[PDB]
């Protein structure tokens, strides 16, 4: 059974049953260390009872957020997301999107909205996000772009190994303000996410 | 320009031309008769010059130390004489100075540098200290006194958990009532960080306390009615169960549920509270399912909910959770965790009823491991092989649990044999070419070849796992232990880039904390601080930092590499442990990665001896690289000579058995005759050492028997105080043979593993093969990279 415990900095040591997934990213050890200091709340794990600390790390994944934007920007960003490999397909990643929910529709965040980047070609997450109530608003073109890559030029052209999706959930608050159905045809440089 | 004469005068002392070094200073000195930094830097430049020709106790302890009198406020000055006194090891007098420096002129300015460099050396106790200060003169600090108060607590709260040694009992006492009384007094708090802080005050300052629990239960449901945490969750959890209140247990939980928070630890709590209170058994089931819906805990719940009401789980809620997690990867440890209130056969038999389409891989998986069928691995891989190739690339595949429980029933063998080793490398490294990405097979080859010695293919593996940053401390052990006697190749990525960037955690990463620590206090994210105080701790005394620098220490050596410089880290490295005043190492290897059982699997299996690493054995190999420092001086130190003490008081000889290899007890027993007896022993001690067997079946042993004989005869060569004649006649002669064995010894391994191939073709190992639908791999690659080994050997 699973059950959300905060992640301690030390759990970064207990974190090897989740990190060794090729698609989860292993920070610089400064990056872990930021969101916790600027958002501590935010930063938790998701943890197993069913498996004993002794003998085995029981955690399943971790949840890395923050909040930016002023006014009707004022939202919470999801930024990276990761379920152990022992623990997938069993709808605990929705737990742990729903998680952020709860936590951020009520005080101290009241948040307008949530959002996230996914690549475009990530059709496994695309289906996992839309289905939980989250819409496309943009696509970010040359979000992932590398030093090589270069900024990208012209948003003519569009790759889907590349475009990040802008990708977004409204809540109550928002009245559906800060999302779009049409959200797929609009296309901005990643300079032009800013809050 | 106070700093800019520091570098000036250290770079002239550093190049000992301390010469100029008084006249510049006179001059300064003139300019400045004031300024007590210049006389300090005398003191400074007066030590390096000779520091057993200027009194320490004349010079430093009356004017600076625990009864000094001379107390300036200057920043620069009480930095530097805190600098000093560390550099001497005088840790409580580098801190004294601060505290009088304040208590002379105590300012804003000064008790925050107070705190900080405090806050280097670790003393829990000084910013308890240093944070009254502050609050204090508040007024013309950046900050609220509000926050300095809760800094002493949090202060008090790093004394409590880590500290606790240096507080005397009525001062434990004293000092949690001040840290609640601090707290108290600023009431109302004004955030969650304060709530929590006054919690963890409560929570461990003062346990089992029954008013305590009720207080802490009474602030944090209250705050439950708006704002949702889970800090505070943890808090209200934990008393109310010590209220033995399932009343309140019941309210607290279903609070937390119908706000959206689906947490087993919450349906645990609310399921037992409810019993106590002699809810029926159904309406708790219908009230959870109301609120929470169909999920993996409330699935979980029913049989949480048979075991609590009827002692076993009935088929009813068994096979409503199986309905939907028969085939799932977490249907493994959820069904385990109940597995003493769950009749076997009435679980096989719902396994049994369902469709054989429903059988998939993940369910046979849940079926084998369940211990409801006997072990097929060899059929289930061959029946589910067809997965490997329509499963996604990046996904991993469930037919390891099959291979490596193969792999596993043979490595649990106390002795494996050539062919057996071998014969799981066949097996693993089919199926990660099938499946590249898993790292389950992937690190049992990586494993079985660092027991052979095959450094180069094992290698070839860590760099597809992309190991950095904190995997670095967990990860790195079973490829960077002991490197100085299995892969001497300082040309190779493996030691230019992959080890060169795993020290960034330690040499960069380490010494960056500090500045991210002070914005967690003043940003009041105090909650995080006590778990991030617990992670620079265990990094100073990590087993793999610690382990790499001393190896490194000897690589270098090995490689006449210059030593100045990294001894000089060494002690760095020492001396911030010591100002810890909690000399211990931490394990932070992650052997749990490998096996479930893998502490037992530690000391019974010989494929990790290469890996069995303590902290006899890492305290150890410090004092033979800290005596070779002092040998070419031939003097007997303190720091040394304490540390002596500090190991177990029983015979030298057992205890480097239990800890080091045979070849290591032997050259560990080679310094100690030098530095202790003066090396009257050496003749017969040598002639030991050179009698160490190296056979072609010491598998790691070979590399390392014979790389840890080439290292310690080339320490007694380059020591140049051996002077009697007949033992300088045979160390070089015993260098003799040890460089003429150089290809001897490799050929034998090197033939001996052709036989093994050869075992392996024939008899069960070759009918299994056959079984396996996987052809044996060719002799010459593996040949190659034992042959490159011998390559760089020669070298060497």
């Amino acid at each position: 059974m699973t059950t959300i415990q905060p992640f301690e900095p030390v759990d970064l040591f207990k974190t090897n049953n989740v990190n060794l997934d090729i698609l989860t990213e292993n920070f610089p050890l400064e990056f872990y260390f930021e969101y916790m200091i600027i958002w501590p709340d935010l930063f938790f794990k998701s943890s197993e009872m069913t498996v004993d600390p002794t003998f085995k790390h029981n955690i399943s994944g971790y949840m890395m957020a923050k909040t930016e934007g002023k006014t009707t920007e004022w939202h919470t960003h999801i930024t990276a997301v990761t379920v152990a490999p022992r623990f997938r397909r069993i709808s605990l990643a929705s737990k742990l999107c729903n998680t952020l929910e709860t936590m951020t529709d009520v005080m101290p965040h009241e948040v307008n909205f949530i959002d996230l980047f996914v690549k475009c070609n990530n059709q496994l997450a695309i289906k996992l996000y839309e289905k939980l109530g989250y819409s496309v608003y943009r696509r970010v073109v040359g979000y992932y772009n590398s030093a090589e890559d270069g900024y990208p030029d012209t948003l003519k052209k569009v790759d889907d190994n590349k475009d990040a999706f802008d990708m977004r959930k409204a809540m109550a608050r928002d009245r559906n303000r800060s999302v779009r159905p049409d959200g797929r045809s609009h296309k901005c440089y990643p300079h032009d996410v800013r809050f | 320009m106070s700093d800019k004469i520091q570098e000036e005068i250290l770079g002239l002392v550093s190049r000992s031309n301390f010469k100029q070094c008084y006249a510049k200073l006179g001059q300064l000195q003139k300019q400045f008769p004031n300024a007590l930094y210049f006389k300090i830097l005398e003191t400074y430049v007066k030590f390096k010059q000779s520091p057993g020709k200027f009194d320490y106790n004349k010079l430093l302890e009356e004017p600076y130390g625990l009864k000094g009198t001379t107390i300036t406020g200057d920043t620069r000055s009480l930095e530097f004489l805190h600098n000093f006194f560390v550099e001497l090891g005088k840790y409580d007098e580098a801190l004294h100075v601060y505290e009088r420096g304040n208590f002379k002129f105590p300012s804003y300015e000064l008790s925050y540098h107070w705190f900080m460099k405090a806050l280097e050396d670790s003393n829990y106790n000084q910013m308890s200290k240093a944070s009254l200060q502050l609050a204090k003169y508040s007024d013309s600090g950046n900050l609220p006194k509000r926050a300095y108060y809760f800094w002493n607590a949090i202060s008090i709260l790093a004394v409590s958990r880590f500290q606790e040694n240096t507080l005397s009992d009525p001062k434990k006492i004293l000092l949690s009532r001040l840290a609640r009384q601090s707290l108290l007094d600023l009431k109302p708090f004004q955030n969650v960080q304060e709530i929590i802080v006054y919690c963890l005050v409560l929570d461990e300052l003062f346990p089992q306390s029954r008013e305590i629990s009720e207080e802490i239960v009474a602030i944090t449901f209250a705050n439950f009615d708006t704002s949702v945490n889970l800090y505070l969750k943890n808090f209200i959890l934990k008393h109310t169960k010590l209220l033995n209140s399932p009343q309140k247990l019941f309210e607290v939980c279903s609070k937390l549920i119908e706000k959206g928070l689906d947490d087993y630890e919450l349906i645990t709590n609310l399921i037992d509270a409810a019993y106590k209170l002699s809810k029926s058994k159904d309406e708790v089931k219908q009230w959870i399912d109301e609120n929470l819906g169909d999920s993996r805990n409330t699935r979980l719940a029913r049989l949480k909910l048979d075991i609590m009401y009827t002692d076993s789980v009935s088929e009813s809620s068994l096979s409503y959770y199986l309905s939907k997690y028969h085939n799932k990867p977490c249907c493994s440890i959820d069904l385990n965790h109940y597995s003493g209130h769950i009749n076997i056969d009435m679980l096989k038999s719902i396994m049994s009823k369902y469709d054989p389409e429903d059988k998939d891989l993940i369910h046979h998986c849940n079926i084998l491991e369940l211990g409801l069928i006997g072990s097929d691995s060899i059929n289930n891989y061959n029946k589910f092989k067809g997965t490997l190739e329509k499963k996604s690339v990046t996904d991993y595949s469930s037919c390891s649990t099959f291979l490596l429980e193969i792999v596993k029933d043979k490595c649990k063998k106390t002795n494996p044999e050539l062919k057996d080793v071998l014969l799981c490398i066949t097996i693993l490294e089919n199926y990660q070419a099938k499946d590249p990405h898993n790292f389950d097979t992937m690190c049992w080859l990586i494993v079985l070849y660092m027991y052979l010695g095959l450094v180069p293919d094992a290698y070839f593996h860590f760099i597809n796992l992309k190991i950095k940053n904190v995997q670095t401390d967990s990860l790195d052990y079973m490829i960077f232990s002991r490197f100085s006697t299995l892969f001497p190749n300082k040309q190779s990525d493996f030691y230019s880039k992959t080890f060169h960037e795993h020290n960034n955690l330690y040499d960069t990463s380490l010494a960056n904390l500090p500045r991210y620590i002070q914005v967690a206090f003043e940003r009041n994210s105090y909650s995080k601080i006590l778990g991030m105080l617990e992670m620079r701790d265990k990094l100073m005394k990590s087993y793999t930092r610690w382990t790499k620098t001393l190896e490194n220490l000897q690589f270098s050596r090995l490689c006449n590499d210059k030593r100045g410089h990294l001894l000089q880290k060494l002690h760095e490295d020492w001396r911030s442990l010591e100002m810890t005043q909690s000399v211990s190492f931490s394990d932070n290897r992650d052997f749990s990665i490998l096996d479930e059982n893998f502490a037992q699997f530690l000391n019974r299996g010989k494929i990790l001896e290469y890996a069995n690493l303590n902290e006899e054995s890492i305290f150890l190999t410090l004092i033979r690289e800290l005596i070779i420092e002092a040998l070419p001086n031939g003097e007997k130190t303190e720091q040394i000579s304490a540390l002596l003490k500090k190991l177990p008081s029983i015979n030298l000889e057992e205890l480097l058995n239990n800890n080091l290899t045979e070849v290591e007890s032997a050259s560990f027993l080679i310094f100690f005759e030098i530095y202790e007896n003066n090396g009257k022993n050496l003749h017969d001690l040598i002639s030991r050492l050179m009698k160490v067997p190296i056979n072609a079946k010491q598998n790691w042993m070979v590399s390392h028997t014979y790389l840890t004989k080439m290292a310690t005869l080339k320490t007694l060569d380059s020591l140049k105080r051996i002077k009697d004649k007949e033992i300088q006649k045979l160390i070089k002669n015993s260098l003799k043979e040890l460089r003429s064995c150089c290809d001897d010894v490799f050929k034998g391994y090197s033939k001996a593993l052709v036989q093994a191939y050869e075992e392996l073709k024939k008899d069960e190992c070759g009918n299994l093969l056959k079984e396996l639908d996987v052809k044996a791999e060719n002799v010459k690659n593996i040949k190659n990279s034992l042959l490159g080994i011998q390559k760089s050997v020669r070298n060497l």
